[PDB]
């Protein structure tokens, strides 16, 4: 029932990559570093019933760090305490890794690690510049399960 | 991304990405953590250079092309510094660094190292290998191209 | 690697229970009805890093509500609002389970429902009274996934 | 737990529990749901019963011993209620409760199904299907050793 389901999806983690079950960089639900943790837009982030939100600073490729919604324990509205501010409070380590990067090592990452989510980069050769880095998207643990149990 | 170190026969670099003002002193902490005395520039300045030379390792900036090679003069400079530095303090680290460190930068250490006796495909899946994706096809071409000197 | 770990885990889904992975009463971290929201309950309870805490009235035993932080979105804390409130202006279903319950059964549940958490009950035929449904723990999504992918 | 309803020759029950002052509402919002026009209560007074009558449903308060088997008057008394509002109403229901519906309650929906025809296994596995683990020993006792009488 259950179990031939879960376990095609266990052996399809060795063939499927991070960029096949990534939420794309248009649809992560993020927030940017000049935010203003007032009444307002505290309540609005907590209402989102995301417990982690990703941080970016001018362009949402620039994905700078990671506001846990625990972060927020103590902060006063009346004090309007910037969001970077918070982020400068609190160590949550932001993994990077290649659309390349199949689901079973991205699943054993997760299993190590403290962080439970892993921006997806790709490279481009392709430009009348120096190489870069493009973020693609944003895969986390829930995916990766999600695609084990469908 | 974030720095790499490079060592072959008593030469090391750092390759590395252009920093925020902000940013700079856990800058020069890595800087200090691979034991860089002097950095050299290829991006654009968006910062000053004042407090890395007060911290003591000296700046140079030598920006040429984006995504392009560079000129003979900039490549001979560039092996005559690393000279220099390296016999007046061995095993010491220069830095060099790109907007990222994925073009112009990983070629002046694959020049280095090409230079320094490592072979051209040993060389560049030396550095590929230290960060993925390294070259484009304009600095393939020079690399491939490049004529030793045993310098 | 990962794989047959997985696999291992899918095919003992069947004769597990859910009383094999729950978290045992006396260790579940819970919230008495009759809390204040004020400041430093709120904090308290945002800083647990627990997206979603049972709600008892009276004996730990008496599980009657589930809070989710998210449902704390627009609460005032000068206004020291009862969570019982809180409580009544969200529905979030409240399931309850037998420790006879397999694991790919609670899985399936799990992915039909909206709520990922479920109370585990026993009933005891030795009494000089009648028969009782006695609460032993309770069994959430990440349990069961836990115990798929070690 | 939660009420469960049963039915078995034009015959209907409501075996429930005991609910508190507040919930008595949405109780009777779900004792209507079923029909059910008159609640025997085999537990201790916990609320009050002007409400629940002023919403059209009788109340009876019969306790007897928790755990243990009814005495021969309240199953006489009960069977005749039974018969008497049955065929006053067709198709209505009544309820019983105990503290939550797994013990008297149930021994005496047992009692009446038992008396309207369907033996004792069928009875016992058509109730527990119904809530998982209704009797205890002293009342598996009783409902044994009960003599039916086609009532």
């Amino acid at each position: 029932s259950e179990e031939l389901n879960i376990i095609q999806g266990a052996l399809e983690l060795r063939t499927k990559t991070v960029e096949d079950v990534m939420t794309p960089l248009r649809d992560c639900f993020m927030i940017t570093g000049e935010a203003i943790l007032d009444f307002n837009t505290m309540s609005e982030i907590m209402e989102s019933g995301y417990t982690r939100i990703p941080v970016f600073e001018g362009e949402r490729s620039n994905i700078v760090d990671l506001l846990f919604v625990k972060d927020l324990a103590f902060v006063d509205p009346d004090d309007c305490t910037p969001l970077k501010t918070i982020t400068k409070f609190y160590n949550h380590p932001l993994h990077f890794v290649f659309n390349d990067t199949k689901l079973d090592a991205m699943l054993e990452e997760f299993k190590k690690g403290k962080s439970h989510l892993a921006i997806v980069q790709r490279v481009n050769n392709e430009g009348e510049g120096d190489p870069f880095y493009e973020v693609l998207g944003i895969v986390t643990l829930e995916d990766v399960i999600e695609e084990i149990i469908k | 991304p974030a720095p790499v170190e490079v060592t072959y026969k008593n030469m090391r670099f750092l390759i590395t990405h252009n920093p925020t003002n902000a940013t700079l002193n856990k800058f020069i902490e890595e800087l200090k953590k691979y034991g860089v005395t002097t950095i050299v520039r290829v991006c654009e300045a968006t910062y000053d250079t004042t407090l890395v030379e007060k911290e003591g390792i000296h700046v140079l900036d030598w920006p040429f092309d984006d995504g392009a090679p560079p000129s003979n003069q900039i490549v001979d400079d560039w092996l005559s510094l690393v000279k220099i530095k390296f016999r007046e303090e061995p095993g010491c680290c220069i830095a060099v660094h790109d907007v990222a460190g994925l073009g112009r930068a990983p070629v002046l250490v694959a020049l280095a190292l090409i230079e320094g006796g490592m072979k051209y495909e040993d060389a560049v899946q030396f550095i590929r290998q230290k960060r993925r994706g390294a070259f484009n096809s304009k600095q393939l071409l020079y690399l491939e191209k490049y004529r030793p000197k045993m310098r």
